[PDB]
């Protein structure tokens, strides 16, 4: 009886990958002083 | 003629080259965004 | 390269949204409504209403 909804498991694979896509395309960081 | 028509200044020279410094500077940076292997900047 | 690991992953979570509808589903309407409760009970199971979950 352990159940998860799977649009739970769907939506978690989608926006995680998306996530890790969106940081993982950054390879320079410039931080300008306030 | 001979010696030739002395610049005097040297800072025409030294303006011209900071210029071209930071223009290549400016490209350096912004060249690993270029093509679809380029990256993203934060 | 960031852009392969990138596809790779994109890649990854197509086929893995598509063999996760087609392999690892259950219709709760061959469980009826006790699927309900248990599918509750699991999003509760590790809150402060865990154990009292059967009620
Ligand atoms: N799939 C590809 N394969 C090889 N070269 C590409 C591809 N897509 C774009 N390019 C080249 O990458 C260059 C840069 O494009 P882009 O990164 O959008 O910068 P810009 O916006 O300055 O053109 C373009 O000149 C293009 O010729
Ligand atoms: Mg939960």
């Amino acid at each position: 009886g352990v159940f998860e909804p799977t649009i739970v498991k769907v939506k978690s694979l989608k926006f995680a990958t998306e996530a890790a896509i969106t940081i993982l395309r950054i390879d320079d960081l410039i931080k300008l002083h306030p | 003629r001979g010696k030739g028509a002395y610049q005097d200044r040297d800072k025409p020279a030294q303006i011209r080259f900071s210029n071209i410094s930071a223009a290549k500077a400016v490209a350096d940076a912004i060249r690993t965004s270029l093509g679809p292997k380029g990256m993203d900047k934060m | 390269h960031p852009t392969s690991v990138i596809s790779g992953y994109r890649l990854a979570c197509k086929e893995a949204v598509r063999y996760i509808n087609e392999n690892l589903i259950v219709n709760t309407d061959e469980l009826g409504r006790d699927c309900l409760i248990n599918a509750a009970k699991t999003s509760m199971s590790s809150k402060i209403i865990g154990i009292n979950g059967d009620f």
